[PDB]
C-alpha cells in the first residue's frame, strides 16, 4: 500500500479550541498555533517534538528563516516541504523513513515482547495488530530512547538513553520557537540516503536522526480486520518487524542539546527501581537527578516552561516512564545547593537505612519509613521548580511536610503511653534527609 | 495427618530468652503486653535435650574443614579441604551449613583425601552435602542451602536442596499482662580494697509468667522427608514428646534454675490445627480462690467448649488428652466433660498417640 | 429538574489510575478521573467490556462535570509479587501499586435531569460489584448519598451539599480544592494558561484508547455555601449498665412482693 | 441480592504479609497507621489448597470476588526480633549465624466480600443450584485456613471469632466503624470491643434486609439488648451454610 507522512494523518494532538483530531503534517505546520502535543506516553510526545525540531532545523538550513515569537510558523517552509513526495514514504521501492526478524511488539517498548516467559501481560507476539500511526511514532523513539539489548546488541548514539531536559510551551509554534538554539555544524539527517561517515563530530541533524537499528518491516497477504492491541479500530494491520544492529564506531565526540551528561562522559539514566536494595530506596519520579548537567552546561538558566522525561532502564528491562513540567525563569543558580539536589536518592536511602537502634550497616532499617517517602515526595514536588530556583523553598523547609506522616508512623511504631516511648517518638520525628556533597 | 501438642507452663522467675539489650521477649497480643519465648530457643533446647541423643544427628557448622581435619591422624588435609569448600560455593570460614554428622564425617573424609581431582572433588563434596537428608532433626527443623554464584566454578552445580520443616513451634505467649521485672545485681571483688565496692554493677531482666506453649507435628511431612520408613518417625515423635515434657530452654538457668514442668498437655488429632491464643485474648486476672494455672485452664476449657460445639468438627472429633497427674488439675470443672482420655502419665500419652498413628508400641520403636 | 447527582467516593483504599503506568510501576492521580467514575457508572448499569464504548461513553461525553476533595488522602504503595508460572517456571514477576488512602470525594454530573433520573436508580440497587475504581478497594460509604437537586452553576452544585464529620474533635480542610472541566463560554475560546491536560477521556474501552481533556483548578473555602453536617452516631461502645436507683415509682411496690 | 461476609479475625503474634524489607504491610485509615495483609495474599490463600477445593469460576468473564485489604480495627504494632544461629561445633569462639533481625505484628482484622446475583448465576459452572452450593462453601471457607507466612517459626492459625453475613445488595464496607481505632478497656476483650464497635455502627445507617450473624455458642452478642441488632444471634458450622442455601435457593 501507499503511505506518506506529509499526506496521511499520524499525530494525535488536542486543539486549543478544544477538539483532538488526527492530522497530517501539512495541517499541523500550516496551523501550528492552535494545538498541543497530546500523547499518552510522555517520551512519545518528546520524540514527536524532536522530529518537528529536526524538521525545523532542516527548513532553516534550506530557506533561512527563524521562528519569530507570537506568530505561527513562516510560510516559507511549505514550498520546501511540498516538492518532495518520494521522501517520506514507507512501503514500496525507494528510501524509507528511518535476516534477523524480531516481533513488532518490541519496537513499541510499552508492549511486552518475546521475553523468557511462556506468557506475557496478556499479549502475544506476531498475533496482536498495531496501526500505522503507532508504528511510525515508535520509530521516532529509536534514535533517542534505544536501550542495551544484552551487551551484544548496540545502543543508540548514547550508551544508555540519557535524561532529556527540554523546554515546554502552550503552543506548538511556542514549542518550536523556544527550543531553536542551533549550532554551526550541519550534519546528515537520515531522511537522505546513506549518510557519509567522513570525519568525527558528525553534527546535529545526523545525531538527531541517528539509526542504531535498521528497520525494514514486512506485510503479508493483506492483514487483519480490527484492532487487537492498539485500541483505535483500524484496517488490516501489520504483522511483524525486521531489525538489525549497527555497531556504533568508537570515538564520535557528540553532545546532545537536550541530553544530560555525567562529568565523565557517560549518559545519565533515571534512577528508579522497584526494589529497595541496600543502596536504593524507592521514592518517586526522579526529576531531581538531571539538574547539574542542564543548569550548568547546556541552556543553563533561562525563561520558559521546562519539561523533564525519565525512562529508567537496567540492561534490557524497561521499568517505568513519567514526565514533569517544572517551573523555570532563569534567576541564576547556586552550584552547591543544586549539586545536593542533583541526587536526593542517596540522602533518602541513607534516611531509610537508619534502624530503630543499633549500628549494623546493612540492616533494612525502618521499612515503614519507605512507605511514606512517596507521598512526601509527591507533596514536595508539585512546586519542584519553586524548590529549584531557591526563592523561599529550600531543603531545610521541604522536610517540614514529612512531620505529620512521621508522627503517625511513630504512633504505630511505639504503641506505649510511657515517657520513654514518647521520647523515642520525638527522636523519630527529628529524622530528615541530610544533604550529600557528591 | 498432623499432630497438635499444647502446653500451659507456669515458670519460676527466670530469663529463658533475651533480645540484644537483654530484655525478655514481648509481643503485643490482644492489645496488651504478653511475655514471649522464641520458638527457635525451644526448638534448640529440644534438639539438645538429654533424650534426643540417640536421634541427634544434624550439624550446623561453618567449620567443615575442621571436622575433616579432626578425623585424620597424620594426613593433614585442611588447606586442600578449604579450597575444595571455597570453590564448592561457600565463599571465605564459610556460612552455616546443615547436614548429618556421621555421614559427612566418614564419607567426606574418604571422598576428600584421595588425590584424584580438585574440581570434581568439590562437585562430589557438594553432592554429598546436598544428599545429607538421613537425619530427622533436619527433617523436623528444615534446611535450605544457597551457595554463592561469584566465588564458584561454572562446572559446579547444586541439586535441589528442598527440605520442608515438619514442625511449627509457636512462640510461648503469656496468659496475662506481662510484668517485666528488673533485677539489680553486683559483682563482688574477692580481694578487698579501699573502695569496698562491686567489680561490676550490671543489668538483668527476668519475667515470671504462665506461658502458653504450642507445638505441632506434620507427621505426613515427617515421613515425606524421612523417606518410606515410619519406625524412625514414631521414635522421633516419642522423643519430642519426652523432650518437650522433660527439658527447658537453656537460658539463664544457672542463675534462675526454673526447671518447672508443663502443667497441661492437649493433644488433638485433626486436619486443621488450632492454637488456644484466643482462649486468653481476655487477660487472665486471678481471683482469691484458685490459682493462675487453674484460671488459665478454665479459660482454655471454655474456649475448647465453644470450639468443640460452636466450631465443632464431629467429622474428625477431638482425641483431646491431658497430663492430669492423678487428676490434680481437672479440665471440666463446670461443663467441659469432653476430655475423652484424661490420663496422669507421659509414656501412656506417648504410646497412645503413636497408637493412633499406627500399629506401634513405645518400647519396640525405641531402638532406631 | 434535579440535574446533578453527587457521587460519594470513600473507602479505606481507592485509586483512579494516572497516565504514567505502562510498566510494573502502576500509579494513580489525585482526583477521580472521568473514566474512573464512568467505569463505576458502567458497572452500576450492569454491563461492561465493549458495550460501554457505544451509546454509553458518548451518551455523556458531551456533559461537563466537577469534583471536590473532602480530605486529601495520602499516597500509599503496596508490594505486589505476581507469581507468573507459580501459584512458565518459578520466575516471580514483580510490581508496585499506588493506593490513595482515606480520601473522600464528591463528583458532579450536570446538564439535564432525565439521565440523572435514570442514574439515581443506578447507584444503590443495580450493581455489578461496584468498587472505588480499583477491584480490591471497597466503598465504605453509601454511594447513593447526597440526594439530587437543581443548582444551576458548577460551583453552586459542588458547594450546596453538606460536608460530613467523623468524630467531634477532627481536623477539617478549610479549603476544598475543586477540579472542573472546561466551559466554552463562546466559540473560539482558548484555555487559560494554568489548565493542565488530563488524559481521561475514552473513545473505546477494551483495549483502552483515550482522548485528552482540559482541567481547570478551582477553590472553595467553607462557610459561604458549604458547611459541616450533624455527626451524632457515637463510635464509643463501653458496654451499658444502669446503677443507683433507690425509687422512681417501682421499687417501693416491688420490694414487698418477695418480702 | 449481594453477599457481604464482614469478618473479624484476631491473630496470635506472627508476621503474615511481608514487603521488600520484611515488615508487615500497613495501610492508612482514620488518621492512623494500621496493619494490613494484601487482598491478593488472602485471595490466593483461598485458592492453592484442597480443603477449599471440596472452584474455577470465582477466582479465574474474569472472576467473581471483591476481597478488601485487611484493615486493622486498631493501630499497627510492628515488633522486631533477634535470632542467633548457633555454631554447634566447638571453635575458638562462640556464635556463628546470620545474627539477623525478623519482625512481626499481632492484629485483629476486617474484610468485606461481594457476590452479586448475576455475578453468581452467570458464574454457573454447570448448575443453577451451584450458585448456592459454591457460596455455601464460601461463607465458612473464607474462615477455613489462615494464609501462609512464617508459620514454621511463627505458628499462628487462630480461627476467627465473630462473622457477619449480610444480604444487603448495596455494596458498602463497614470500615467506617473503625474510623476510630479500637482502644482497650479492662472489662472487655479487644475482639469484644471491636464487635461492640461493629454493633454500634450496625445500629446506625439503617436510619438512612436482615442481619445474619455468626457467634460460636453465642459468646458475642450483637448488642446487649433484647432489641437485637441482627435478630439472628445463632450459628453452628453448616447450619448457616444451609440457611444461606435456602435463603438463595
Ligand atoms: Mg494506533
Amino acid at each position: 500500500v501507499m503511505y506518506n507522512l506529509l499526506c496521511d494523518n499520524w499525530v494525535n494532538v488536542v486543539y486549543l479550541s478544544g477538539k483532538p483530531d488526527r492530522i497530517s503534517l501539512v495541517q499541523t505546520l500550516k496551523d501550528a498555533h492552535c494545538l498541543q502535543l497530546a500523547y499518552s506516553n510522555p517520551m512519545d510526545r518528546f520524540t514527536v517534538f524532536r522530529f518537528l525540531l529536526a524538521l525545523g532545523y532542516w527548513c532553516f538550513a534550506n530557506t533561512n528563516v527563524e521562528p519569530e515569537p507570537d506568530k505561527p510558523l513562516p510560510v516559507s517552509w511549505i514550498p520546501w516541504l511540498e516538492e518532495n513526495k518520494e521522501y517520506f514514504e514507507l512501503f514500496g521501492d525507494g528510501k524509507r523513513f528511518f535476516s534477523r526478524i524480531r516481533a513488532i511488539t518490541d519496537l513499541i517498548h510499552e508492549i511486552p515482547t518475546a521475553h523468557n516467559l511462556c506468557h506475557f501481560k496478556h499479549v502475544t507476539d506476531y498475533i496482536d495488530g498495531l496501526c500505522e500511526a503507532c508504528c511510525i511514532k515508535g520509530l521516532l523513539r529509536l534514535p533517542v530512547f534505544t536501550t542495551v539489548g544484552g551487551r551484544g546488541i548496540g545502543a543508540g548514539i548514547n550508551n544508555t538513553p540519557p535524561f532529556y531536559l527540554l523546554w515546554h510551551a502552550n503552543d506548538l509554534a511556542g514549542m518550536l520557537a523556544q527550543n531553536w538554539q542551533p549550532w554551526d555544524n550541519m550534519g546528515i539527517p537520515a531522511w537522505l540516503g546513506s549518510f557519509q561517515k567522513e570525519s568525527r563530530e558528525v553534527g546535529l541533524l545526523a545525531g538527531m536522526t541517528w539509526l542504531p537499528r535498521k528497520v525494514y518491516l514486512h506485510d503479508p497477504v493483506p492483514g487483519q480486520a480490527a484492532c487487537c492491541s492498539c485500541g483505535l479500530p483500524s484496517e488490516a494491520l501489520v504483522y511483524s518487524c525486521s531489525i538489525e544492529v549497527e555497531p556504533v564506531p568508537k570515538g564520535l565526540e557528540w553532545k546532545d542539546p537536550h541530553g544530560v551528561y555525567t562529568d565523565q562522559g557517560k549518559s545519565l539514566q533515571s534512577k528508579i527501581k522497584l526494589m529497595s536494595n541496600d543502596r536504593y530506596t524507592f521514592a518517586d519520579r526522579d526529576w531531581y537527578s538531571p539538574l547539574f548537567s542542564y543548569l550548568h552546561a547546556e541552556g543553563n538558566s533561562r525563561q520558559g516552561k521546562l519539561w523533564l522525561v525519565g525512562f529508567a532502564s537496567d540492561k534490557a528491562k524497561s521499568i517505568d516512564i513519567w514526565d514533569k513540567i517544572i517551573e523555570l525563569e532563569g534567576t541564576d543558580t547556586n552550584d552547591e545547593l543544586l549539586a545536593q539536589l542533583a541526587n536526593r536518592a542517596t540522602a533518602l536511602n541513607a534516611m531509610r537505612k537508619k534502624p530503630l537502634r543499633g549500628d549494623f550497616k546493612k540492616s533494612v532499617g525502618t521499612p515503614q519509613i519507605a512507605d511514606i517517602i512517596p507521598h512526601a515526595e509527591n507533596r514536595i514536588a508539585i512546586n519542584a521548580g519553586k524548590m529549584t530556583e531557591n526563592r523561599g523553598y529550600s531543603w531545610q523547609d521541604a522536610d517540614t511536610e514529612y512531620g505529620e506522616l512521621l508522627t503517625k508512623v511513630a504512633y504505630s511504631l511505639e504503641p506505649a503511653q510511657t515517657v520513654d516511648a514518647r521520647l523515642k517518638r520525638g527522636n523519630f520525628i527529628s529524622r530528615k534527609p541530610w544533604p550529600i556533597i557528591p | 495427618m498432623l499432630i497438635e501438642i499444647h502446653m500451659i507452663q507456669n515458670h519460676s522467675p527466670a530469663n529463658l530468652n533475651r533480645d540484644d539489650l537483654g530484655a525478655p521477649k514481648t509481643c503485643y497480643f490482644g492489645g496488651v503486653l504478653r511475655s514471649r519465648i522464641s520458638s527457635q530457643c525451644i526448638k534448640r533446647s529440644i534438639r539438645t535435650s538429654n533424650d534426643f541423643k540417640a536421634l541427634l544427628g544434624g550439624v550446623r557448622t561453618r567449620r567443615l574443614a575442621d571436622l575433616i581435619q579432626q578425623e585424620a591422624g597424620e594426613t593433614e588435609c585442611w588447606k586442600k579441604a578449604q579450597e575444595i569448600l571455597n570453590k564448592c560455593g561457600f565463599k571465605n570460614t564459610k556460612m552455616l551449613v546443615f547436614m548429618s554428622k556421621d555421614k559427612i564425617k566418614d564419607l567426606a573424609r574418604i571422598v576428600l583425601d584421595n588425590s584424584l581431582g580438585l574440581t570434581e572433588a568439590a562437585q562430589q563434596v557438594a553432592n554429598v552435602i546436598a544428599q545429607a537428608t538421613l537425619a530427622p532433626d533436619i527433617a523436623l527443623c528444615g534446611r535450605m542451602l544457597e551457595p554463592n554464584d561469584k566465588d564458584k566454578d561454572k562446572k559446579v552445580k547444586w541439586s535441589n536442596t528442598t527440605v520442608e520443616a515438619a514442625l511449627q513451634v509457636a512462640h510461648a505467649i503469656s496468659t496475662h499482662i506481662a510484668r517485666p521485672e528488673i533485677d539489680y545485681f553486683v559483682a563482688a571483688d574477692d580481694v578487698p580494697g579501699e573502695d569496698a565496692g562491686a567489680g561490676h554493677i550490671g543489668e538483668s531482666m527476668f519475667a515470671s509468667a504462665c506461658f502458653y506453649k504450642y507445638f505441632s507435628i506434620d507427621w505426613e511431612q515427617l515421613v515425606k522427608n524421612l523417606k518410606g520408613d515410619t519406625n524412625l518417625a514414631a521414635h522421633t515423635v516419642g522423643a519430642f514428646l519426652l523432650a518437650a515434657a522433660k527439658t527447658n530452654p537453656s537460658g539463664k538457668q544457672n542463675s534462675f534454675a526454673a526447671h518447672n514442668y508443663p502443667d497441661g498437655i492437649l493433644v488433638e488429632f485433626k486436619n486443621s490445627p488450632i492454637s488456644y491464643a484466643n482462649a486468653f485474648v481476655r487477660p487472665v486476672s486471678v481471683v482469691k480462690e484458685s490459682d493462675l494455672v487453674e484460671q488459665s485452664i478454665g479459660q482454655l476449657s471454655n474456649y475448647v467448649n465453644d470450639i468443640r460445639l460452636g466450631y465443632y468438627d464431629e467429622q474428625s472429633p477431638v482425641i483431646g488428652f491431658w497430663f492430669s497427674p492423678n487428676n490434680r488439675y481437672p479440665l471440666g470443672y463446670k461443663h467441659s466433660k469432653l476430655a475423652s482420655r484424661n490420663i496422669g502419665n507421659l509414656n501412656e500419652l506417648v504410646g497412645a498417640v503413636l497408637d493412633y498413628i499406627g500399629g506401634f508400641k513405645w518400647e519396640e520403636v525405641q531402638k532406631s | 429538574p434535579p440535574n446533578t447527582l453527587f457521587l460519594r467516593l470513600e473507602g479505606a483504599l481507592q485509586s483512579w489510575g494516572s497516565n504514567e503506568a505502562k510498566f510494573a510501576l502502576r500509579r494513580t492521580a489525585d482526583a477521580p478521573t472521568k473514566s474512573g467514575v464512568l467505569g463505576l457508572l458502567c458497572a452500576a448499569m450492569g454491563i461492561g467490556r465493549a458495550e460501554a464504548a457505544d451509546s454509553w461513553l458518548p451518551k455523556l461525553a458531551n456533559l461537563r462535570m466537577g469534583v471536590r476533595i473532602d480530605r486529601p488522602g495520602i499516597r500509599w504503595w503496596d508490594f505486589h509479587t505476581v507469581g507468573a508460572g507459580q501459584r512458565t517456571r518459578a520466575e516471580t514477576l514483580l510490581s508496585r501499586r499506588e493506593y490513595l488512602a482515606d480520601a473522600s470525594f464528591l463528583v458532579a454530573l450536570q446538564g439535564e435531569p432525565e439521565l440523572v433520573a435514570k442514574l439515581s436508580a443506578a447507584l444503590a440497587k443495580p450493581v455489578w460489584a461496584i468498587y472505588l475504581g480499583r477491584k480490591s478497594c471497597p466503598p465504605s460509604r453509601p454511594v447513593c448519598e447526597h440526594p439530587p437537586g437543581f443548582y444551576n452553576t458548577l460551583e453552586e452544585a459542588l458547594s450546596a451539599v453538606p460536608l460530613q464529620k467523623r468524630w467531634h474533635n477532627e481536623p477539617l480542610p478549610q479549603i476544598l480544592p475543586c477540579v472542573m472541566d472546561w466551559i466554552p463560554g463562546y466559540d473560539g475560546e482558548h484555555a487559560p494558561d494554568d489548565a493542565e491536560i488530563h488524559y481521561d477521556l475514552p473513545v473505546s474501552f477494551q483495549p483502552p484508547r483515550h482522548l485528552p481533556r482540559f482541567v481547570i483548578r478551582r477553590e472553595l473555602v467553607v462557610g459561604e455555601d458549604v458547611q459541616v453536617s450533624r455527626e451524632t452516631g457515637t463510635s464509643v461502645w463501653r458496654p451499658k449498665g444502669t446503677r443507683a436507683d433507690y425509687n422512681n415509682s417501682e421499687y417501693k411496690k416491688v420490694r414487698a412482693e418477695r418480702l
